[PDB]
């Protein structure tokens, strides 16, 4: 995750790997709070 | 913590380990007692 | 407690302004179906007009809430 050592971010990415902005990881994390994955957690 | 290798682990890292693990455990444990002390058996808190 | 998720002793012991049920884990979900099966049937000229008592409780509800300004 890049935010306010990103200089090599472009390079690591040059290998088919993805780095993320903070708005992206936040969206990702927030997606674990969606009702769907919440109930999943409640099962195991 | 940066620039701290095995032999450098000291006061900072031990404290850091406390914030980043032991007290997180303590925190989950705390809300467990609260809920339980209130019979709250059907409203889990999700821990990311 | 085990079928509707509230304590009648509590309600009696300290008159609660409001009260929310939470349909938590596997037991939370067991509870809410008992809420979801509340039917009010109405035989009107041969026809049986049945409705859910708890309109809102459904497969996606996470809780219901009883309300009263007094208690």
């Amino acid at each position: 995750t890049r935010g306010t050592n990103n200089i090599i971010a472009e390079g690591i990415e040059k290998m088919g790997v993805r780095t993320f902005s903070q708005k992206e990881m936040a969206f990702n994390l927030l997606g674990l709070l969606t009702p769907e994955v919440v109930e999943l957690c409640q099962k195991s | 913590e940066q620039g701290i290798e095995l032999e450098h682990i000291d006061s900072k890292s031990e404290f850091a380990h406390r914030i980043m693990l032991t007290n997180i455990l303590r925190m989950m444990g705390c809300v467990k007692k609260q809920k339980s002390a209130r019979g709250i058996e059907t409203r889990p808190a999700q821990v990311i | 407690k085990d079928t509707y998720g509230f304590s009648i002793l509590d309600i009696v012991i300290n008159n609660p302004v409001n009260l929310t049920i939470h349909f938590g884990g596997e037991k939370g979900k067991r509870i809410r179906e008992n809420y979801s099966a509340m039917i009010f049937e109405t035989i009107v000229d041969g026809k049986l007009k049945t409705e859910k008592i708890f309109k809102e409780i459904n497969e996606h509800s996470t809780s219901y809430t009883f309300r009263s300004e007094k208690g």
